[PDB]
Parts: C-alpha cells; structure tokens; sequence
DNA sequence: TGACACGTGCCTGGAGACTAGGGAGTAATCCCCTTGGCGGTTAAAACGCGGGGGACAGCGCGTACGTGCGTTTAAGCGGTGCTAGAGCTGTCTACGACCAATTGAGCGGCCTCGGCACCGG
DNA sequence: CCGGTGCCGAGGCCGCTCAATTGGTCGTAGACAGCTCTAGCACCGCTTAAACGCACGTACGCGCTGTCCCCCGCGTTTTAACCGCCAAGGGGATTACTCCCTAGTCTCCAGGCACGTGTCA
C-alpha cells in the first residue's frame, strides 16, 4: 500500500480531538490527508537545499529549523 | 507525548526526500523536530477548522470548512 | 478614485496622533501613503467577511463575520 | 473624528468588496477596526522618526513602516 | 539615496538594448521600484545561505542558489 | 559590457545587506554575480515591456505597460 | 465540475494517446483530473487575454490578443 | 475529426466564466489549435512516466506528476 | 485468479446549430497642445596601481558519535462488524430591515495671503 | 550665518453628496419529520518501541596556509545635468461600418444501466 496510509484515522482522529473537535465527517480524514502532505513535501524540499549548501549527505537537525523559520509562520 | 507515530512518518519523509534527492540520510533530532512541527501545524489547523464549524449552524466539520479556513489564512 | 476624503481623514490622522503624542509633524506625501494601504486593508477585510457570510448560507455580512475574520487571521481581538 | 467616515462611504468600500446587503450595526463596528488599525500603525511610524531624531517624518520612511505592519 | 546612482542614461542604454526607442519621464521611476524589490529579495536568500554556513562573507555561490531559489 | 556602473550598484546593494546584518562584508564576484543577473532581468523586463506597448497600436512605453507585464507574467503587482 | 461533455472530450484524449502508444487504457478518475487541470488553464488564459483586451481600447478580445499572453507566459 | 467536439457554446461558457463580454468569431479556431497542442504535450509526457515505471496501465499519479513537472 | 475496463444497445429530455434581426463597438481621419530627442558644455564621481595589513576561506587530519541493518517479542493500537442515537435540512408563518427615491445643506475643494520652524548650504 | 520650503492659520465662492424622510419588498429565525451516518462496544490481529550486537561513514574541531578585501593616495578622465531648439506623437472628436448577442425553430445525442466479454499484476 502506500506511505500516506500509515497516518492512519484514530491518529487524525486524536489530534482532532485536542483540538476540540467533537464530530468529525468520514472524508475529513482523506482531505486532511492531503493537505498535510503537501506541508511536508514543501518543508523537505527547502531542508535539502540547505543541505547541499552545507556540502553534506546527513540532513541536519539545524537544517530542518531553518528550512522552518523561513517558511511563513502564522 | 507525540499523537502520531514515529516510524510510519519517518517512512513517508524518507520516501519523499527519495524524489528531490537520491542516497540521503536523515537525523534523529532532524526527524523529531520536522515531527514537532508538523505536527503543530496540523493542531492548529484543526482549531481553526473548528473555529469556522462553530461559526456555522453545523456542529461537525465538513471539507468546506478546512478550505475556507485556508482561503482566508492566505496559504493556498 | 474611491478614496476616502482628505480632509476629514487628514483631521481624524491629526486627532488620533494629537493624542498618542505631541507636536509631531505629518507630511501630505505620508497621509497619501496611509490612506492607500489603509483602503487595501478594509476592501480587503470586506471580501473575506463577505465570503465567510456567503459560507453560513446567508447574503448579509455581519459585525460577527468580522470578529472571526480577525480572529482567524492571528491579531488580537 | 471617527464620525468623519461616513456611512455611504464604507457602503462604497462594501460594494467595491463584492457586498450585496449590509447590516446596520457593521458601521460602528468597522469604525472602532478603523481606529484601532490607524493607532497601530501611528505608534510605529512615530517610533521610527524619533529613532533619526529628524523630527520631520520621512516619506519614504511611512512606506516602510506600512510595509512592516503589513508583513 | 544610493538608488539615484541608477542613472537616467543608464537606464536608457538599457532599454535601448532592449529595443525600446522611446521612453516616458515616468519608466525611470517605475523601473527603480521593481529593481529595488529584485535586489531586496534575492539579497535577503543571500545573507540567510551566508548565515547557515556561520561565516561573515557572501560566497558566489550563496548568490548562485539564492538565484536559483527565486524562480522567474 | 555591464551596462549599470559596479560602485553605485555596490553601494546599493551594501545598503540593503546592512538592515539585514551589520559589518557583513561583500566579495567581488558575488557583486558581480549579482550585477549580471540584475541586468539580464531588467532588459528581459524591457522587452517584454516593449512587446505590449507596440500591442497596443503605440509607440512608446507607458507606466501602465510595466505593471500588465507584471501581472501577466506572474509577479504580484 | 466540469464545463466540457465527458464522451466527446474522452474520445478525443483516446485518440491523440493512440498516436503515442498502441493498446492503451485510461481510468475514469485520470480523465476527469485532466479536465479539471485543462478547463482551469483555459479559464485562466482567457483571463490574462482578457485583461491585456482590457488594457487596449477595445473591450473586445481578439485572437492576437491570446497569442501575445501565450508568448508573454513564456510557453511558445 | 473529434476536435469538431469541443462545441462553439462549451468554449463561449468557459470564456463568460472568465468575465469576457464580447467575443471575435476568430478566436474559436485559435482555442481549439491551442487546447490540442496542450492536450498532445501533456499526454506525450503522461505516457512517458508510465513506460519508465515498465507498467502497461496509465495511473491516475502518472497525470499527476506529469500535470505537475508541466507548471 | 478476480475486480476493473471496453464494446453494444433502448429512449428521452436537455443541449447544439441555423436563420431573421439591428444597433453599438470598431476602424479610418484630423487638429494641437504636449513632450521626448540632440546638441554645447563643464565639472564631479570613477578605474586602475600599489602600500599594507590582517580576519578569514579552504585544506589536512584525528576522533568518537550517532546511522543503519539485524534479531526477539509482545502487547497495545488498528481494522472490521453490529448497533442505538444524534445530526443536516425545506419550506412551513411571519416578522422586520435595508433598498429606492426626493431635498435642503454644510462641509470639501479651489484661489489667495500673512506667518512661524528648522536643518542645511 | 542667513534660507528656502512646508506647514499653520485664516478668508471665500462655489457645489454636491449626506442625513433626514417615506414607501416598499424579501429574507432569516424556529421546527420537524425524512433520512442519514457516526461513535461506542466486542473480536481478532500485527507490527513497532525497545534493545543491544555489530560494523562503520563521517561531522566536527584544531592547526597550517594563503588570500584577498578593506582603506587611503591620486590623477586624469570621462560622462552625467541643465537648458534651448527642434520635431514626433497621444488623444478626443467625427463619421461610417459590420457582426455579434437575442430569440425562435429544428435537430441531435449523453447517460443510467443492463449485458456481455476481456485482462494483468
């Protein structure tokens, strides 16, 4: 099957849950799927640039923050 | 304690640095703090989701809302 | 244009800067530059109070329309 | 003051907006926005100009300053 | 400013090159602004590749991938 | 040949570079790096300047030319 | 949703493919991805001609006004 | 001849859609050369994915990822 | 080996195409004030060379430090099936609230002048 | 050691949108069955959080080398600004055209769906 399977329902649905929500539709699960996989496609990609700049093959906790920073926070 | 899993997230990070860029190894600290992250993100997302089903008549939430709440946000 | 009046906005300026502070000098080039980015912002403000009222199956915008529009985009309210 | 933006005006800013019906009490209620939002802005700008010391506000210097609460 | 040193013949051999034959009084000021955003945004990448490799000279190559990273 | 002198481009781009971070010092082939790109984007700019001014049936260039090319092209003006 | 017929757009996409492969079969979801991406790059073109139509003083748009937005896209 | 299909009306619809008032008798022939080289671009690259991954079906990722390395 | 995909077929109501039509945008033309282009010229910012000097980029090299596969298990979290029960909604009655339209007006703006504040040439 | 601009304050004729008023139409608040689908409970399962063994690629810090960027002297030097004469041109108005949106009538086919047949990982 595929990776994006492994953020499985009861996962979202706890997350859901501290966020306060009490009622959640069948195909919430599917959409926010999608939405969370384009936000960690995004990230990675600026990550690996930092990367190669450093002239490394190990990603690097600190490259990750500041592919982070970067990223409009809001 | 983290909600999601580590080692099903860390597959998914890995297969996608896979498509930007072949032989790449991670770290732990890399991994968690990506996570930490994400993870965050999402949480908020969430409450604004629900921000926007309480504002409505509905109790539950719906696909509308999550893309009302990132039209107005300015993300997408 | 579809700018708000000059005088009246230059007199509220001066009014409300009277009280932050004293005997300041404001320049007309700088109002200009206020009022335009002050215009952007309410038209702006407008569409998206507008959208999240068509978003609760009604037609007219409300006051609470706003206050989520403010809420929701992170300043304090 | 506040009172000089008029009501037929926001109605304008609304139309311009894409806003078919408006209710009554908005007006206020976009007044009290507008007040807030100009003080804001106000504050920084005149934080800027006692940084130079000019004591004369920079044209160019509002820009900036606009720019920055913006974004 | 040090934006006046973009003088009017300078950006008048420009768009000569560019096959412009006649320019209006108000190119030049336009043409500044959209220059500043240019140099403001990709000067901005530079000095953040310039800070990640902890060092206090930009490097060709932080130029080079800040180039990169703004697509046209 | 560069067509924009190097030291009042250098003493631009320095004054931008210095609200970023203080005492950075520039090398000479980023300036010119940088200067090369720069140049390049503004004649590609003028060109396509110049196309829709001869579109529109006229013979020089307009204000209103550089921001439809602008929007046309994908930038945020 | 869509704003072209589903059996004629269809015919036409199996047939431009059989100029590239031989045997070939598409899945319905495939097809009517292409129509969402191929109607909302069409709208948008005809958004741009528009405003360069706009720009000029006729209000009527023209087929060079299409091509000038096509070569100023940078696609031909 | 199937580009015959694409009718007069859809193309005028989507262009309404697109806020246009009038429209020249020309630009019908222009849209449809334009939607063809589109269409034959897209597919050309589609197919391409699917014969790298040595597969005989065109998956919906196949488009996908084509639509996306197409801008 | 099994569930999705392709070729035929009935029938209707929503959709496509042609023709009569007419007026409003499009196209050619002229004046005219507006405004870039060339030229003369001089003075003020610039380019290349060298003293001269040191913070710093880049390379060599040693080390340990986390990276990764591998193996055991086991139990806690995840998928599946049945269920009682909470949840979305269209139009019902009807109620008020903004939209349309008319008038006197008072502040918005232009034309003009006396006068102070101040960093700077 | 004075100054030029720019705002402050005032006076003034015009002038038009705003507050006030009345007439009017439609939209939202509540519900209630019609219908829906979701969390909870019980069974069964499977895979990962751990966890050292094992082998190890390399990130990081210290030291040596050089190296080039900064600052000043400089001089001559080359071109950018200001202004007047010259001529190219954007635009509003006028006049003539033609074709594209409305609308009616004739025609036409896409899909539920039902059936049958086929295939590749």
């Amino acid at each position: 099957r595929d990776n994006i399977q492994g953020i499985t329902k009861p996962a979202i649905r706890r997350l859901a849950r501290r966020g306060g929500v009490k009622r959640i539709s069948g195909l919430i699960y599917e959409e926010t799927r999608g939405v969370l996989k384009v936000f960690l496609e995004n990230v990675i990609r600026d990550a690996v640039t930092y990367t190669e700049h450093a002239k490394r093959k190990t990603v690097t906790a600190m490259d990750v923050v500041y592919a982070l920073k970067r990223q409009g926070r809001t | 304690e983290l909600l999601i899993r580590k080692l099903p997230f860390q597959r998914l990070v890995r297969e996608i640095a896979q498509d930007f860029k072949t032989d790449l190894r991670f770290q732990s600290s890399a991994v968690m703090a990506l996570q930490e992250a994400c993870e965050a993100y999402l949480v908020g997302l969430f409450e604004d989701t629900n921000l926007c089903a309480i504002h409505a008549k509905r109790v539950t939430i719906m696909p509308k809302d999550i893309q009302l709440a990132r039209r107005i946000r300015g993300e997408r």
